[PDB]
């Protein structure tokens, strides 16, 4: 019976995520492009052991949008790849030099790196977690929990 | 709430859990008059109860009916359950479960038939029966300890560690204030005053509540009171008359660590509680020895903590701590640690209900009370 | 225990510390009415993104969060089915008490296998540091709850073992 | 007080009563009745029982009562107890002497007319009122919205009822009665209580399942919303005390109670419920006037007050014009304007509509039926107040 | 529904504070008017009724007859709470002592002094006190002839049971 | 700064206001009604309570010159309780117009007009009218996509900021004809009609706080983000001199208040007030009013006693469940002035979901 038909969906229109948070203007293939010279320095710094020097600059710019998982997903590899080759005791010198911009872009990727377990190694991700956040503060979480949902 | 009523056998105690210390505190006594009622009319009764009993002694036969923590006439028992709940407390008794107690060791039959008054005459809609000695232990904010406590009739040791009592080391004692007032009228007739009739027995617990102390030394004790004025002194009695009293004031209490004195062949309280701690498995006494916990009004003399520890100290192996527990609210402690236990939130699934009394009978407070 | 679940339990601590910063809200599609807007998710703009945490493919937090109401899921470790029949059936008796640890939900969302959910009245009318204490110390003692009734489990089949076989 | 009309909604589960512009109600009051009973509850010298009791003194000392309602459905059950709230109501809440005043009356659209003769016949006889007039209760409510068109909804303690009016004529065909409202929700509100053990069945306890519904329930806009909300979920459940203090654990009984309203089958009645009464009273209108009727329909009454109500009955005639004339097609439903008028007065409206009609026919003393006038046609005399 | 007196079908009967002074059958000195020696008078109403209405726990009052009645009721179980044991040549005695010893009326102590009007002036306590003594001694002259029926020397346990019940949990 | 707990409320207190005299003060308990306290010597005792709505009161205010006080609840309504003559309260129902609860409300500097936010996606103006003794309520509607979260008004009687759910704060015209003065050409506009927009500052997350610095060239406001932004205007139609975004390391900022033209003290979900410094150059997080910040046997009582019983019974073990640092042990909800002249707040005061009402000195 008539009770179960949904009408507010078809006479009241709902707000969408982009009109909350404006739109990427950069095109899907001039964000891919950007990527795809990134990952090949992050992976020459690995390949060269300043592993570190690799995240600082693969953290120099971050793709969203729901137009491109297949490059937030080569960009999340690249990371978690990288936060896997950063020495534990090195972690606390790095994490104190990064911006409030860079420590945002941080733990913003190691919360899709914790989503996906049989992809990626939880336990040096969990081990970031509490050294980005006992350094920074719990601020750097609730900048997470408000950030965009297309990152 | 719930009442936490602990009927002892010198003075009713009564009140609600979770309140501060008892509200009605009465004797537990019913008198009966005993000479010709001349004056027709003038709001005359056949009986009368606790306080208002009290009062009129001087024309009354009072009697407890309750001895060395057993009810012994019922009939005046109901008359003192009803005085509590209908004219001291004013409640309604058949909307707040009873917290009762007894001592340990009573006959089974005591605990049935007090199950069975609340339920049958009081109409109660829970009741339960804690152990004496074991509210006596909330009440010292503890879950380890001997205590000791000893009323108007009875004195008893529970041995309890971890909050699990060691019941095969539980001492019962018939000796208290009952048997120290009774022991104060021998020996005050020896001085020149006789005291005979059952109220004349309350003039003299009169004395024996605010003259008699404990001796740290009994020996040295009796050799200066016959050597100097500084032990005597004097009480007024209701007719005026000043009687004076000296080596009687702590001969009365000495009693309790000398039970030989009215004939008893027994340990005094001192190696009873040691006789208690020494029943004990060996890795609980020291923990036990840093723990008596002293309750009851017949604890109440000055100087009864010195000399328990003292006597205990020279019984005990000298190479521990003894501490003896005595607040100055120990007069009551039986009735506050009922207070706490009765407000305890696992307490109210152990209750036995109105139904279940129904369907089981008066024995289900034995495989529940226990 | 803790010393294995440590890396995890302090990423869960401080993501649903972080997750719990709740609020009054009327809602906006229905009048004279609050509803917890994590549970009806009718309005976008006033949901949080819901973050995973998880130390392992079994081992998850699912943390979704608005502004009036956390909802917070599990999955524990099953790892025979001996511990998915003592999970599941365990689970059924704490959401079966939901009406007295308020912060429960009655049924878990899919694919989990207890959840959470806090609303604005709990972390106004409870202690909300000794809401995520519980929720984490429920965390840490589940898996040592479990291990310990497949041990009793073992004693009674035991028990009926010898009291069957020691009467030939 | 005021030398204009006198104004009474005598309701079903409450009189209103005032003055001709009058803003609000000058006193309402349960229209209960009581009688002293003992009743193995607590008794007190703070209060003395009177051999009849009603009104507030009755419903602030109800322990002590046999409480009874002189109504039900809007019609007078005992004209002996509803003669004990017209003395209370005028000679000591109002403390009036009626000799020769003139008053505004209400009554439902549809009840038997052996009411509104005995009621105008205590009026001119008990009293002694020098003018009756008698209003029927949804019409009222349009006067307090200073309106003249689009469907008026009334629902009360004893009745829900419906008046289509376009520009100043009331459409008589069309005017109908819900025979569920205020009263059925809470003796259905008992019946759900019962199932989880808690029994309100004393005469006085049905005052505080009033106040418990009244402060506690709510229309779910969306019912597998609330049935997720309500088997899924503890955040429905809210703890309600009790007059004697018991406190009672209330769920998915905030939800399930009001919605009789909207579906009178869990109540026994075969009745449609509110969206799909005013839904077939608005498409039985002609063709003309349909889209004045679903531009304004007005709701009334206490029983409108539930949280969620006017989006409930919003939402359900938008679902239903898209059942029942567009048959499921998407395309045409965003030109469907259906609004609902769900101001905060509310409640009043009745009242506060009647205090208006009496201050516009105050000075015409031939609108009135006047007691020379009853005393010389008797009953025929109150065919003066239309069709 | 618990049974209600025979008397508040009956009008014109003299009234203080809100009792009816109900015609009685009696001997003792008061003010109640001589009933037909030949009729159930409200005592024994009173008497036949009240080991029936202490059961019931919910009893509408229609008028002052039954605030009467409701006064007869509790005084039985009063009655009943004293005879226990008594040989009847002592509860006569016993039970005329409880009858004429003083006692609060309704409007001064008084358990239903929510339910009964106080007397209307400094005269209607005294027409109120000689009413409910008179009353009240016939109530348990009359109680004791049945209570003492078939024996003469111990109650008759039908009768004297009822001393735990207590009419609607209310007692004077 | 030093604090001090002028009372402990029984129930949660979103939003209070004291009166001009600071003698009395007006507070919303989680329910429909609303207390008064006045003075007790140096305590607080209740007056009288409110309780004409039907449903939760979301927000309070009590107009410093012409001591009347405004009400918002989720039932849609506000009432504007005014001073009788005896000493007793005159409640008025404002008809606010509003398809869904009614959020936050504040008094106009010149207590001629008061605004309440909605979640109808609307605020309302509301104004009275001495020809028709009503008051009458004009609606923002045009910029607003969500629930308005809170309101300031700027120091003329004419712009009005609100922090909106859709992650923006909002700069509108509340110019009302027959009430208002002209505005002065200012930083915001001149062209300046009712709904006009001076501007839609972003925000990383929901804006709970907004407040316009005491001179009025500048806007403050908090984000759900744990960031306090501040927006210098130049112009209509113009890109902002400065918008400065500091985040924060703590829990979010729910409140917030001008201490001076060059300070800024902020407070919420972090449970402390803190104090963020700065001018159009930059601002930054400088000192936590609390000290709470550096983290900061005898005989025994019968209610010791029977606790220690009962929290062995009822929790894990007998050991008493620690107080946060903070003053307040629960989000700290509304943030307000309390003394020195208009733009040098020497003191300020806050009241918590604890049910804490506290004064803050600098
Ligand atoms: N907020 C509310 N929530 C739920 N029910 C309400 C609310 N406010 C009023 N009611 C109910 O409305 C009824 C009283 O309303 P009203 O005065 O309009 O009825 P009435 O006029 O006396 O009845 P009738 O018109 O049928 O004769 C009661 O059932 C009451 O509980
Ligand atoms: N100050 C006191 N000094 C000595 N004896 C006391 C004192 N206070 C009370 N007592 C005695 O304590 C006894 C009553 O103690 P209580 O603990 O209440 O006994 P019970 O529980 O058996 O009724 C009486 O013998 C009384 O005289
Ligand atoms: F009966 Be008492 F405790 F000696
Ligand atoms: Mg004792
Ligand atoms: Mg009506």
């Amino acid at each position: 019976t008539f009770r179960t038909l949904d009408v507010d969906s078809i006479t009241e229109p709902v707000l969408t995520e982009q009109d909350i948070f404006p739109i990427r203007n950069e095109t899907a293939e001039q964000v891919q492009a950007a990527v795809s010279q990134l990952i090949p320095q992050a992976r020459s710094a690995i390949q060269t052991g300043n592993a570190l020097q690799g995240l600082k600059t693969l953290l120099s710019y971050v793709p969203y949008g729901n137009d491109v998982q297949e490059v937030r997903t080569q960009y999340l590899n690249a990371f978690v790849d990288v936060l896997s080759n950063i020495r534990a005791a090195d972690i606390p010198a790095f994490v104190k030099e990064c911006s409030t911009e860079e420590i945002d872009n941080i733990v913003n990727f190691i919360y899709r790196g914790l989503a996906n377990p049989q992809a990626y190694n939880s336990s040096v991700l969990l081990n970031w977690h509490e050294k980005v956040v006992e350094i920074s503060g719990i601020g750097c979480i609730v900048r997470v929990l408000n950030s965009r949902p297309d990152l | 709430t719930a009442l936490v009523c602990d009927n002892g056998s010198g003075l009713v105690k009564a009140g609600f859990a979770g309140d501060d210390a008892p509200r009605a505190v009465f004797p537990s006594i019913v008198g009966r008059p005993r000479h010709q009622g001349v004056m027709v009319g003038m709001g005359q009764k056949d009986s009368y109860v606790g306080d208002e009993a009290q009062s009129k002694r001087g024309i009354l036969t009072l009697k407890y009916p309750i001895e060395h923590g057993i009810i012994t006439n019922w009939d005046d028992m109901e008359k003192i359950w009803h005085h509590t709940f209908y004219n001291e407390l004013r409640v309604a008794p058949e909307e707040h479960p009873t917290l009762l107690t007894e001592a340990p060791l009573n006959p089974k039959a005591n605990r049935e038939k007090m199950t069975q008054i609340m339920f049958e005459t009081f109409n109660v809609p829970a009741m339960y029966v804690a152990i004496q000695a074991v509210l006596s232990l909330y009440a010292s904010g503890r879950t380890t300890g001997i205590v000791l406590d000893s009323g108007d009739g009875v004195t008893h040791n529970v041995p309890i560690y971890e909050g699990y009592a060691l019941p095969h080391a539980i001492m019962r004692l018939d000796l208290a204030g009952r048997d120290l007032t009774d022991y104060l009228m021998k020996i005050l007739t020896e001085r020149g005053y006789s005291f005979v009739t059952t109220a004349e027995r309350e003039i003299v617990r009169d004395i024996k509540e605010k003259l008699c102390y404990v001796a740290l030394d009994f020996e040295n004790e009796m050799a200066t009171a016959a050597s100097s004025s500084s032990l005597e002194k004097s009480y007024e009695l209701p007719d005026g008359q000043v009687i004076t009293i000296g080596n009687e004031r702590f001969r009365c209490p000495e009693t309790l660590f000398q039970p030989s004195f009215i004939g008893m062949e027994s340990a005094g309280i001192h190696e009873t509680t040691y006789n208690s701690i020494m029943k004990c498995d060996i890795d609980i006494r020291k923990d036990l020895y840093a723990n008596n916990v002293m309750s009851g009004g017949t604890t109440m003399y000055p100087g009864i903590a010195d000399r328990m520890q003292k006597e205990i100290t020279a019984l005990a192996p000298s190479t521990m701590k003894i501490k003896i527990i005595a607040p100055p609210e120990r007069k009551y402690s039986v009735w506050i640690g009922g207070s706490i236990l009765a407000s305890l939130s696992t307490f109210q699934q152990m209750w036995i209900t109105k139904q279940e009394y129904d369907e089981a009978g008066p024995s289900i407070v034995h495989r529940k009370c226990f | 225990m803790s010393n294995t679940l440590r890396p995890y339990l302090n990423a869960v601590r401080s993501t649903l510390t972080a997750s719990l910063a709740l609020e009054e809200f009327s809602s906006e599609i229905v009048e004279r009415q609050s509803q917890p807007e994590v549970e009806v998710g009718r309005s976008p703009e006033i949901l949080l993104k819901p973050l995973v945490v998880s130390r392992n493919e079994q081992e998850q937090c699912l943390i979704e969060s608005s502004v009036n109401s956390v909802r917070f899921s599990i999955r524990i470790k099953q790892v025979d089915e001996i511990e998915r029949i003592l999970v599941r059936k365990f689970m059924q008796f704490l959401m079966g008490r939901a009406e007295s640890f308020f912060i429960l939900r009655r049924k878990p969302v899919q694919g989990y296998d207890i959840s959470f959910l806090i609303t604005n009245y709990h972390t106004e009318e409870m202690l909300k540091h000794k809401l995520v204490d519980f929720i984490i110390e429920f965390m840490e003692e589940v898996d040592a709850e479990i291990s310990e009734m497949k041990l009793f489990l073992n004693g009674r089949a035991r028990l009926v073992a010898e009291t069957y076989l020691s009467c030939f | 007080m005021e030398s204009a009309p006198i104004v009474l909604d005598n309701g079903t589960g409450f009189v209103k009563v005032g003055y001709a512009k009058d803003n609000f109600p000058r006193f309402q009051f349960p229209s209960i009745v009581g009688r002293p009973i003992l009743r193995a509850e607590e008794k007190t010298g703070n209060v003395q029982i009177k051999d009849v009791m009603v009104g507030d003194e009755a419903e602030a000392v109800r322990s002590l009562l046999q409480v009874k309602y002189p109504m039900e459905n809007g019609i007078i059950r005992d004209f002996e107890e509803m003669n004990q709230l017209w003395d209370y109501t005028f000679f000591e809440k109002l403390k009036i002497d009626p000799r020769g005043r003139k008053i505004l009356l209400t009554e439902p659209p549809m009840n038997p007319v052996a009411n509104r003769e005995k009621m105008c016949e205590t009026m001119f006889e008990r009293y002694g009122f020098g003018g009756v007039y008698v209003a029927i209760q949804a019409v009222l409510s349009l006067y307090a919205q200073g309106l003249s068109s689009g469907v008026v909804v009334d629902s009360g303690d004893g009745v829900t009822h419906i008046v289509p009016v376009y520009e100043s004529v009331v459409l008589n065909h069309l005017v109908g009665r819900l025979d569920v409202a205020g009263r059925d929700a809470t003796r259905y509100l008992i019946s759900l209580l019962l199932r989880k053990g808690y029994a309100f069945n004393r005469t006085a306890d049905f005052e505080t399942v009033r106040e418990m519904k009244e402060k506690l329930c709510y229309v779910s806009y969306d019912l597998e919303l609330d049935h997720k909300l309500s088997e899924e979920t503890t955040v429905l459940m809210r703890n309600y005390t009790l007059p004697d203090g018991r406190v009672i654990k209330v769920g998915s009984e905030r939800y399930e109670c009001p919605e009789c309203l909207f579906q009178p089958h869990l109540v026994g009645s075969e009745q449609p419920g509110l969206s799909e009464f005013i839904f077939d009273t608005i498409q039985a209108a002609d063709v003309d006037i349909r889209k004045y009727l679903y531009r304004a329909i007005v709701l009334s009454g206490g029983s409108s007050m539930y949280a969620g109500l006017p989006s409930r009955l919003e939402k359900e005639i938008k679902q239903l014009w898209f059942e029942r004339v567009l048959h499921g097609d998407p395309a045409r439903l965003p030109n469907f304007k259906v609004k609902i008028e769900d101001a905060p007065r509310r409640r009043h409206a009745v009242f506060i509509g009647g205090a208006v009609l009496a201050d516009i026919m105050a000075q015409n003393d031939h609108m009135w039926v006047s007691k020379a006038e009853w005393e010389e046609y008797g009953v025929r005399a109150l065919d003066k107040l239309g069709p | 529904p618990a049974y209600h007196s025979s008397f508040l079908s009956l009008t014109d009967v003299p009234t203080t504070g809100n009792i009816a002074m109900l015609p009685l059958k009696t001997k003792f000195r008061g003010p109640a008017y001589p009933a037909d020696e030949s009729q159930m008078d409200i005592i024994d109403e009173c008497i036949g009724l009240f080991r029936a209405n202490c059961f019931f726990r919910n009893f509408e009052i229609k008028g002052p007859a039954d605030r009467t009645l409701i006064y007869g009721t509790l005084f039985i179980s009063e009655c009943l709470g004293r005879v226990n044991g008594l040989n009847y040549r002592d509860a006569e005695r016993q039970l005329n002592s409880l009858a004429l010893e003083n006692f609060s009326i309704p409007g001064s102590g008084f358990p239903l002094n929510a339910l009964y009007a106080p007397p209307l002036s400094p005269q209607d306590a005294e027409i109120m006190r000689t009413y409910l003594t008179q009353f009240r001694q016939e109530l348990a002259y009359r109680l004791l002839s049945h209570v003492y029926a078939t024996e003469k020397d111990h109650p008759s346990k039908w009768w004297t049971c009822f001393s735990k019940r207590r009419f609607m949990n209310k007692a004077l | 700064a030093t604090s001090q707990v002028l009372h402990i409320l029984p129930k949660p207190s979103y939003e209070h206001a004291f009166n001009s005299q600071r003698t009395e003060f007006v507070t919303t308990t989680a329910t429909n009604q609303v207390e008064l306290y006045e003075q007790d010597g140096n305590g607080w005792k209740h007056a009288r309570t409110f309780s004409d709505h039907d449903k939760i009161v979301t927000c309070v205010d009590w107009a410093p010159k012409s001591n009347r006080i405004v009400t918002c609840s989720q039932d849609r309504n506000a009432y504007v309780y005014e001073k009788r003559p005896d000493g007793t309260w005159k409640q008025t129902l404002v008809l606010l117009r509003l398809n869904r609860a009614a959020t936050f409300v504040r008094w106009s500097p010149n207590e001629d007009k008061f605004a309440v936010g909605s979640g109808a996606r609307v605020i309302s103006v509301c104004y009275f009218e001495q020809e028709n003794d009503w008051w009458v309520s004009k609606h923002l509607k045009r910029p607003l996509r969500s629930t308005i979260l809170s309101l300031d008004w700027h120091p003329n009687n004419v712009l009005l900021a609100a922090g909106c759910a859709d992650r923006k704060a909002y700069v509108l015209s509340a110019y009302v004809r027959d009430v208002d003065a002209k505005p002065e050409a200012s930083v915001w506009g001149s062209r300046l009609p009712f709904n006009t927009v001076c501007a839609e500052y972003p925000s990383g997350g929901w804006v709970h706080a907004v407040g316009f610095s005491p001179s009025g060239n500048a806007l403050a406001y908090a984000g759900h983000d744990s960031s306090v932004t501040i927006a210098y205007p130049s112009a209509p139609e113009q890109p902002p001199r400065a918008l400065i975004t500091v985040k924060l390391s703590q829990l979010p900022l729910r409140s917030l208040l001008w201490a001076n033209e060059s300070a800024i003290v902020a407070a919420g979900y972090n449970y402390s007030p803190i104090l963020l410094q700065g001018n159009e150059s930059g601002w930054a997080h400088t000192r936590d009013l609390d000290a709470g910040t550096s983290k900061t046997e005898g005989p025994v009582s019968f209610t010791a006693l029977r606790s220690t019983f009962r929290n062995m019974d009822l929790k894990g073990s007998s050991q008493s469940i620690s107080s946060l640092p903070t003053v307040h042990q629960n989000m700290i909800a509304t943030l307000r002035p309390y003394a020195g002249t208009p733009g040098n707040i020497t003191a300020f005061t806050s009241s918590g979901t604890d049910g804490r009402v506290v004064l803050w000195t600098l």
